[PDB]
RNA sequence: CAGUCAAGCGUUCAUAGCGACAUUGCUUUUUGAUUCUUCGAUGUCGGCUCUUCCUAUCAUACCGAAGCAGAAUUCGGUAAGCGUUGGAUUGUUCACCCACUAAUAGGGAACGUGAGCUGGGUUUAGACCGUCGUGAGACAGGUUAGUUUUACCCUACUGAUGAAUGUUACCGCAAUAGUAAUUGAACUUAGUACGAGAGGAACAGUUCAUUCGGAUAAUUGGUUUUUGCGGCUGUCUGAUCAGGCAUUGCCGCGAAGCUACCAUCCGCUGGAUUAUGGCUGAACGCCUCUAAGUCAGAAUCCAUGCUAGAACGCGGUGAUUUC
RNA sequence: UCUUAAGGUAGCCAAAUGCCUCGUCAUCUAAUUAGUGACGCGCAUGAAUGGAUUAACGAGAUUCCCACUGUCCCUAUCUAC
RNA sequence: UGAACAGCCUCUAGUUGAUAGAAUAAUGUAGAUAAGGGAAGUCGGCAAAAUAGAUCCGUAACUUCGGGAUAAGGAUUGGCU
């Protein structure tokens, strides 16, 4: 995680490369995410730093608000849509992949979540429960 | 724990088998095999799967 | 000049030669500490890989997200009938290394063991360890001058142990005979202990008990003549490549003008001699008891065998043993068990395990049940169900 | 790349770290200088790939000195075990940025590596434009287009057999050979030590992860010739049931199979050490880690553990053929 | 202030033409020796040695977007020969 | 069938010739398929894939007023009475 680690990540198994567009859950002004890191990423030659739910990465909203469109911000994802084995065997996944734009602490920017998120992201990044909806 | 019902055509399933996909409105669905997985990414519908329990049901078997 | 990125030599370097091993059992290379403390008792064991499956227990460790909750694990079902222990052999050392001298049998052998002495059962004469015999048919009077030479000397005593190849499902009829390495109580008391155990059968819940840090040793199955990438894990060559693309591109540069050792090329991939540590033995379980697959908070009697049986194998209606992880080896492959070679705790080799509930979904497909009877009330009756 | 002397800088202090004027050298990645070799041809830049090697250390291990309160950061020593990344533009070597990182070390093997690739470059012929030339044309001045040949031989390698030790079968030994697991983060320790405050540590324990590795298919996900079941099209067998063909007619599912850090498990512990700190103790009646003796310790080294068995190194056991 | 016969007028421009040069600035992108719009002492642009401009066209040359995808992250599987 | 001497099936007619047979490793040549991501790979989106007919809705800049234009971007299509 970096420093927002009350609770480790459990690996999660990686779905989302680097360049992959993935959706603004918040109410930042922002419409769609671009991968560009990952923070707490690996490093084998000729291979992407492939990031999952939960991973504090480097991102650029290529499109909305014009003061959120064009830099580079951080991230957090809180949804996969790569299907992943928990612990207990369940292999769960969504259609949409979606992340919150975050402060190098951890703070949400934006005040609201749209959609569910995952009991990992949960567990992982408490300001996202309390501004969830549900939590799976 | 406890041994479940498919959310297409009710079946019991045993965990450790299975997937469990949820909407963007936050619905989940559990499915036991890529038969039902498939079938309702094919938006097939349950009172017409001529094996489902839905259809057990509205025909009466 | 110089590599215009680093990255790891793919592969391991050990494992060189990556040829076929020796045999269909797998040879052992160590064993545990001999020790007077320790009572006289076996080392290892010879069982067959039948059939993976998962079980459900508890985890208990402080510190987890999942303690005391649920998860469920990957687990794999070794048939352990108990071997009939005849003969045992002769070990002393010299700066040399180890050497035999004696080996001593029992005086009824069975049909399995002398089939696995001959080649032509259908054409033999049915001749094997007469003259033997008739060493015994006496009290000691060839045989105790050499079981005394083994008291006087001897530092290792090996128990031969042959398999019961008519108990498992098989249509091998052959038995393995191997050996283990008594590491327990002083000289003495092995011989006698094996003098005891002249034609008789030795059991797994005697050797083992749960919670326990064992080793499998096996070669693992084969798979033929081999590419280089899936034999060495290299990364392809693209689309535009005349001659080949599954392929490792250089072999070396001028001066070593030949082809290093290390460099990844063709060869056999499977059919490996290897063994793996850290594994936990999750159930005991016994053929001449029901409900073999059934766990304490189950308590319904459902044997171990799937419905239609396990692919290629069968049925268990031996006694088992349900370990954790992936010990190499296919169904029907004979593997080696064994005892630990170190005592670790990690606050991992100490755990009580829980049973709660066992996978016997059908393994031949993706399983909808777990009972027969259970498919009977669920489905009701049929047009087969008069 | 690395030293020697010390004018000074370093608040005061040459040597914490630096260091002018001089100086003595060391490597071949430069670039020259040469032309010793091949001009009856050594395939030629760069990149993609892949092994191995150097230590003149960027990180990891242990330490020593700091202008080290602590945090960080600088110097030095042992070691080459382990790791050295994703991209932008550039044909690029290099560069310059954006980031990740524990860190983004220099370098070599015919400026490694073309019967391994590609062919963007340069390096023929087509054509333009620019400048020069009276023109022919010239240009490491621009641009666009331009066929990249053979392995069946020998040797190496990787795997495979295999005659000869009385025959045959089985059980082992181990001389030899390689070796690997590596690196963070969270909690707690602790807002503790320490610090005027601001700030702010490390050891141990627990829990996961990065990179390598080696297995395995129970589930998951991938693959469909099971042409297995079902559906659809056009035409043929008078029609139906059934099928023929469309170079597997298409499509959904689908076992058996194989397979992914795209699935789960698993990667052992004893010793001898170097730098380094010491004990006893002289020479040098004081002192001293050193001269004789001796202790503690690194990812080192050697073992254990692992990997095939010398197919000319061995041991045991069994049965060894007649009318 | 000299000179050559006249001394670059309309235009175009780092252009298929610009050495320095990866020009300066704007755009483009997280990030650009590319592209794009400008600026002009432009080594060496410029008028049928044709200048500029352009609909449509073009197996021409080039940058971005959208969808798209085994090109790759990272490979795997079946068939025929 | 079909817009059709497209591609497919058949009639008439001609042929059934091209070395076979056994196993079906590596690597090939030819085919295809792939979960999440979508040029990051590459000099360059080369290769490959994705859109693809008909009907109807509707259509920019610019224009040499002829075009662009099937622009774009959508909808339905089978069978039976």
């Amino acid at each position: 995680s970096g420093n927002g680690a009350q609770g480790t990540k459990f690996r999660i198994s990686l779905g989302l490369p680097v360049g992959a567009i993935m959706n603004c859950a918040d109410n930042s002004g922002a419409r769609n995410l671009y991968i560009i890191a990952v923070k707490g990423s690996g490093s084998r030659l000729n291979r992407l730093p492939a990031a999952s739910l939960g991973d504090m990465v480097m991102a650029t909203v290529k499109k909305g608000k014009p003061e959120l469109r064009k830099k580079v911000m951080p991230a957090i994802v809180v949804r996969q849509a790569k299907s992943w084995r928990r612990r207990d065997g369940v292999f769960l996944y969504f259609e949409d992949n979606a992340g919150v734009i975050a402060n190098p602490k951890g703070e949400m920017k934006g005040s609201a979540i749209t959609g569910p998120v995952g009991k990992e992201c949960a567990d992982l990044w408490p300001r996202v429960a309390s501004n969830s909806g549900v939590v799976v | 724990m406890k041994v479940e019902i498919d959310s297409f055509s009710g079946a019991k399933i045993y965990p450790g088998r299975g997937t469990l996909f949820v909407r963007g409105d936050s619905k989940i669905f559990r499915f036991q095999n890529s038969k039902s997985a498939s079938l309702f990414k094919q938006r097939k519908n349950p009172r017409r799967i001529a094996w489902t329990v839905l259809f057990r049901k509205h025909h009466k078997k | 000049s110089h590599r215009k990125y680093e990255a790891p030599r793919h592969g391991h370097l050990g494992f060189l030669p990556r040829k076929r091993a020796a045999s269909i059992r797998a040879r052992v290379k160590a064993f545990p500490k001999d020790d007077r403390s320790k009572p006289v008792a076996l080392t290892s064991f010879l069982g067959y890989k039948a059939g993976m499956t998962t079980i459900v227990r508890d985890l208990d460790r402080p510190g987890s997200k999942f303690h005391k909750r649920e998860v469920v694990e990957a687990v794999t079902v070794v048939d352990t009938p108990p071997v009939v222990v005849v003969g045992v052999v002769g070990y002393v050392e010299t700066p040399r290394g180890l050497r035999s001298l004696t080996t001593v049998w029992a005086e009824h052998l069975s049909d399995e063991v002398k089939r696995r002495f001959y080649k032509n059962w259908y054409k033999s004469k049915k001749k094997a360890f007469t003259k033997y015999s008739a060493k015994y048919a006496q009290d000691g009077a060839g045989i105790e001058r050499e079981l005394a030479r083994i008291k006087k000397y001897a530092s290792v005593v090996r128990v031969l142990v042959h398999t019961q190849i008519r108990k498992t499902p098989l249509a091998q009829k052959k038995a393995h005979l191997a050996e283990i390495q008594l590491n327990g109580g002083s000289i003495s008391e092995k011989v006698d202990w094996a003098r005891e155990h002249f034609e008789k059968t030795v059991a797994v819940d005697s050797v083992f008990e749960q919670n326990e840090m064992i080793d499998a040793i096996a070669v693992t199955k084969g798979h033929g003549f081999e590419g280089v990438t899936h034999r060495w894990g290299t990364k392809k060559l693209p689309r535009k490549t005349h001659r080949g693309l599954r392929k490792v591109a250089c072999i070396g540069a001028w001066h070593p003008a030949h082809v290093m050792w290390s460099v990844a090329r063709a060869g056999q991939r499977g059919y490996h001699s290897r063994t793996s540590i850290n594994h936990k033995i999750y159930r005991v379980g016994k053929g001449d008891d029901e409900a073999n697959g059934a766990t304490s908070f189950d308590r319904t009697k459902k044997t171990i065998t799937p419905m239609g049986g396990f692919v290629h194998y069968g049925e268990i209606k031996n006694d088992f043993i349900m370990v954790k992880g992936c010990i190499p080896g296919n169904r029907k492959r004979i593997v080696t068990l064994r005892k630990s070679l170190y005592t670790n705790t990690s606050r991992k080799a100490l755990e009580e395990v829980s049973l709660k509930w066992i996978d016997t979904a059908s393994k031949f497909g993706k399983g909808r049940f777990q009972t027969p009877a259970e498919k009977h009330a669920f489905m009701g009756t049929l047009k087969k169900d008069l």
